[PDB]
């Protein structure tokens, strides 16, 4: 019941991100150090690489909250301008004021 | 059914009225207080109905009346000053070391804050029972947590996640800095 | 540095909790990494959108109970 | 009934004597016993500045009973007795449901119209409602009757308003 | 109530402890809003507890922060501040009149109270160690 | 003429879901409707509802009753481990990683050395 | 010579408690459980009954929502943890059968269900501990065979057949 | 009174720490009043004669609606103990509504 097709996709790389994260972390921590030997940090390269693909923290996007814009979004406030200017305008966001 | 602002007498105990803190009731609160830019020949707008008026955050519950009457009530939960500190001069001297928490009240269903878990130590070194070397070590070891002008050695913790655990954590630092600092090693010698 | 500067400042390292034994640049992430809870497991990534399923099913629910227009 | 009195009586002696305390429910039965009556003045004379706890789950009983006594017996200072003790501390929790709550307070202000002064019982109907009840129409025609007897016939129409 | 009074009243239990009570040299409480009235009449009413309660009490203004961002149309957000520095206050009155000024706080208000708590060495470092 | 605290006794005596249904019928004597707002407020706190004043913002979070030593000093896990080599200085890195960090329980650090304890065995 | 002063402790509710003695009763207002709104204040006893049981079957509708639907009141939000603000959960979760179960609807109060395993039990041969079946007696004894909301004992009823059936009376049972 | 005169004339229907500098939790708080407010107008369909109030004082709720007088008030106490208990268990917080009822929508002018 996500607002689109794009929005669940990012729903599932979320979750993912969120069950391999640790896992992610202690075999990328192999590879980013200068004592262990090369024989080791060479096959680490190898276990992230089978890790599955969406798991990736580079690949989730900060869609919108209620309208899933890709692009244009407060991070303070998960909205879109759009959705952000509708709130912001009628004063429903404590604190918000148009500056003179 | 008319509004009871009409049965309230001009000498009753308004903090019965509005004990706790509640919003504007236009039908309790029996002024004739107006809020609303008016319009040309016009008058700002009557209370009864008024969205303005509903979204102050009237001090109605707390009037000098009430508030006196609650802290004559509140008197007995107290402790008194020991009359010995008379100011900061005989504070720092029968109590030389300070302890810096912060709390945060913000509103919402979760009370977590993390930044309430620092903990900061403040200790004048003349305080402590330090020799030349033993002062002169201590300085060097803790860099600049320590600041010449003030003669404070100043112990930030913030590694534990509770405060408890930080504060104890900067006794133990203290403690251990204070220990090796009246120690001798090898290599001091090679200065 | 100094002999005495060294020694002091491994000793420092070793009161306060931080790298002991030398060493460099690059080796210094896993430090950072495992000092700081990774971006998957902030609680703004993982929990970013709200429910959506919670939301809209309830809506269905208490329309169909007759509870809301 | 007339039979039970004196073992009644017996009984509640015995509990004192074996160190069980009594509750508002042993008085709320004895009450109501007798009742069918000067044991509530001593009842009553025990009970003065005593505070009380939960018990027995009929000891929400007793106040609406022991007032009950005050209106027949038509006694004032028992009435203003009974009340002052549910005044006390926390004694107003045993007021007991609505309906008990409602008939504690409509006995209790008949009482206080047909045998006070009449600017107390003024005192007591602006004290009284609708902060602690809403009252019953032959609380209204006693009121009035009241208002008749004292000569005050300045009132009968706040007193119409109120009643509408 | 002009006749139907409470003949007693149950004050609430404050135990007399053993323990030694907590000692704060000063407590700093920082009010944030984005309303100066609301923050005013707050200091009064704050201001008059410490001094019903016998604690010594100064009110200070911290400059005002503004953040202003452009979606054309450019938004801002105001943030007042206003600092009541308390003085030489035991424990238990600190926890009384913070529980009071803050089950009082304002919608809207947030707070920071920092509470610097006066202590006395460990036996640990009265000398050093043979 | 004499109370009616005096007199004749009966001279005999001298000094599950049953119970817990007995005290919820004595907890419905004083089950009154709230009269205020501070009977409100009151009735909030006990049931939990309410924060408790003054704010604590480590309120039912003990941390599972660890001390700062069982975070800063996470040293004694690395005894299985080389006591010399490579793959000592690197974990001595990881723990001194793990002991500043705040936001982990001293179970998860843990958990963090015994997953690399078990990768470098099997390697 | 500092005297540093004893510590006061008191409950957490105790402020409350002195705030609300220092307040007295509003006699000009209906009680606090109505609203002070003139058109919805009631006007009279019958009104005030009226309007209280009203909003009491409102709350029991949106309990009775809650319960229905647990999944969409599950996650939680509030720190610290608040136990009375969550689904409650009135079906076994044990399905087997053994006496675990037994005693878990017997702690649930469903009646027919652990009249039901318990034969199911006698019926698998496994012999009941005495104080499992007190438990039961107890429930069928002060539920008299009927499931929660007057009931007469009803000759040959669960609870005397299940007495009967009982290898070891003890006083408890009896 | 249009946007630009917000802070001016008008108020903030909601008020919260959320915004302030330095908080935390500005996109709940939001999502939380978005939901509040289409939840409300669902379930007070043509009795809001104005905008609700959404105010928040450490971990209360208090929602302040203006109503009219057209529905009965056995229906409105009803609604209101429904909608306490629900956005209580919702929010896992103590929400509380209240009502103030006006003959009919309070006219300012005619635009």
């Amino acid at each position: 019941h996500y607002v689109d097709w794009r929005m669940w996709r990012d729903v599932k790389r979320r979750k993912m991100a969120y069950e391999y994260a640790d896992e992610r972390l202690r075999i990328n921590s192999l590879r980013k150090n200068t004592i262990l030997p090369k024989i080791l940090q060479d096959v680490a390269d190898e276990e992230i690489a089978a890790l599955p693909r969406d798991s990736c923290p580079v690949r989730i996007r900060n869609r919108c909250v209620m309208t899933s814009r890709p692009r244009g979004v407060k991070r303070r406030w998960r909205l879109s301008r759009i959705v952000f200017r509708h709130l912001a305008d009628h004063g429903q966001l404590s604190g918000i004021q148009r500056a003179t | 059914l008319p509004p009871r602002t009409e049965k309230m007498a001009v000498d009753q105990d308004w903090p019965s009225v509005y004990p706790v803190a509640a919003p504007f009731k236009p039908s309790a609160v029996p002024l004739p207080v107006r809020m609303g830019y008016p319009v040309k020949k016009g008058v700002p707008m009557a209370k009864e109905g008024n969205l303005e008026l509903l979204k102050i955050p009237n001090f109605l519950h707390l009037t000098p009346v009430a508030i006196k009457k609650h802290c004559e009530a509140l008197k007995d939960f107290c402790t008194e000053w020991p009359a010995a500190l008379d100011s900061d001069e005989k504070c720092e001297k029968h109590f030389p070391i300070e302890i810096d928490s912060t709390d945060y009240v913000s509103s919402g269903p979760s009370v977590r804050n993390p930044r309430a878990r620092v903990v900061v130590l403040r200790v004048k070194l003349s305080s402590l029972n330090l020799d030349d070397h033993a002062k002169k070590k201590l300085i060097k070891l803790v860099g600049e947590r320590y600041c010449k002008t003030t003669d404070v050695l100043t112990i930030k913790t913030d590694r534990c996640p509770l405060r408890r655990q930080n504060y104890d954590y900067a006794v133990y630092l203290l403690t251990v800095l204070y220990h090796e600092s009246w120690n001798t090693e090898e290599w001091e010698k090679s200065k | 540095l100094s002999e005495y500067a060294f020694r002091m400042s491994r000793l420092s390292a070793r009161l306060f909790g931080e790298v002991t034994r030398p060493t460099n640049s690059k080796s210094m992430k896993v430090v950072k990494l495992f000092s700081e809870l990774p971006l998957a497991k902030k609680k703004e990534t993982y929990d970013w959108y709200p429910n959506h399923h919670t939301y809209a099913e309830l809506m269905q629910t208490l329309r169909f109970l007759g509870l809301y227009r | 009934h007339v039979f039970a009195r004196s073992p009644a009586l017996q009984v509640l002696r015995e509990m004192k004597a074996i160190g069980i305390e009594p509750s508002l429910a042993t008085y709320h039965h004895i009450i109501r016993l007798f009742d069918q009556s000067f044991i509530i003045y001593d009842i009553m004379n025990e009970l003065m500045g005593k505070r009380f706890s939960p018990k027995d789950p009929d000891d929400d009983k007793f106040f609406q009973s022991a007032m009950s006594i005050c209106s027949s017996l038509r006694d004032l200072e028992l009435a203003y007795q009974v009340h002052g003790l549910l005044k006390t501390g926390d004694n107003w929790k045993f007021i007991g449901p609505d309906q008990h709550r409602n008939f504690y307070y409509s006995k209790f202000f008949d009482l206080i119209c047909l045998m006070e002064q009449i600017d107390v019982t003024l005192k007591w109907y602006e004290d009284l409602i609708p902060s602690a009840y809403f009252p019953h129409s032959q609380t209204m025609i006693h009121l009035l009757q009241a208002l008749d007897v004292a000569n005050r016939l300045e009132v009968i129409p706040k007193i119409w308003k109120d009643s509408k | 109530l002009h006749v139907d009074v409470p003949k007693d009243l149950t004050k609430p239990v404050v135990t007399i402890s053993d323990e030694p009570d907590i000692l704060y040299k000063r407590l700093s409480v920082l009010v944030k809003g984005h309303d100066k009235a609301v923050l005013d009449s707050y200091e009064y009413f704050a201001v008059l507890a410490a001094k019903e309660l016998g604690i010594s009490i100064k009110v200070h203004e911290p400059p005002r922060k503004i953040e202003r961002f452009t979606l054309r149309v450019q938004y801002e957000m105001r943030t007042l501040y206003r600092c009541l520095e308390l003085e030489h206050l035991t424990g238990s009155t600190a926890d009384v009149y913070l529980e009071y000024i803050q089950r009082n706080l304002p919608e809207g208000v947030a707070m920071e109270v920092t509470k610097t708590q006066l202590e006395q060495l460990p036996e640990h470092i009265k000398e050093p160690i043979w | 003429r004499k109370n009616i605290f005096t007199g004749k006794r009966l001279n005999i005596f001298d000094m599950s879901l049953w119970d817990v249904e007995f005290a919820k019928q004595l907890a419905t004597v004083n089950e009154q409707p709230l009269q205020n707002g501070f009977e409100e407020l009151i009735q909030w706190t006990k049931e939990g509802k309410l924060w408790e004043f003054p704010i604590n913002n480590e309120a039912g979070f003990d941390d599972d009753g660890s001390e700062f030593h069982e975070h800063i000093f996470l040293e004694k896990h690395l005894e299985s481990f080389p006591k010399q080599g490579p793959i000592r200085h690197f974990m001595e890195l990881v723990t001194c990683g793990l002991s500043k960090n705040p936001y982990l329980s001293v179970k998860q650090k843990v958990e963090h050395i015994e997953w690399f304890r078990n990768y470098f065995n099997e390697k | 010579e500092v005297v540093i002063p004893k510590k006061k402790t008191w409950d957490k509710v105790a402020v409350l408690q002195a705030l609300a003695s220092t307040v007295n009763r509003d006699t000009t207002a209906v009680p606090y459980v109505f609203q002070d709104d003139p058109y919805l204040m009631p006007a009279s006893s019958l009104e005030s009954r009226s309007f209280l049981l009203a909003k009491k079957s409102g709350e029991n509708v949106a309990k009775f929502i809650i319960n229905s639907y647990p999944k969409y009141f599950q996650k939680d939000i509030a720190e610290p943890h608040i136990p009375c603000l969550m689904p409650e959960y009135f079906e076994p979760q044990i399905k087997d059968i053994s006496e675990a179960a037994l005693k878990e609807r017997i702690e649930l109060r469903k009646v027919k269900a652990s009249v039901d395993m318990f034969d199911q039990l006698l019926q698998a041969g496994t012999t009941v501990s005495l104080e499992t079946t007190n438990s039961l007696l107890d429930l069928l004894c002060y539920y008299g065979d009927q499931e929660p909301s007057g009931v007469t004992w009803r000759a040959k009823n669960n609870a005397e057949r299940i007495f009967s059936l009982m290898p070891e009376k003890n006083e408890h049972s009896y | 009174h249009a946007p630009h005169y917000i802070a001016h004339r008008k108020g903030w229907l909601s008020l919260h720490t959320g915004n302030l500098d330095g908080e935390d939790h500005a996109a709940e708080r939001t999502v939380e009043d978005v939901f509040l407010r289409k939840f409300m107008w669902g379930t007070f369909p043509g009795c809001l004669a104005d905008q609700l109030v959404l105010k928040r004082r450490g971990n209360q709720l208090e929602i302040c609606a203006v109503v009219l007088r057209q529905l009965s008030p056995h229906k409105y106490y009803f609604l209101v103990g429904y909608s306490e208990t629900l956005l209580s268990y919702f929010y896992k917080c103590p929400v509380r509504l209240h009502l103030q009822t006006v003959p009919s929508k309070v006219v300012y002018k005619y635009l």
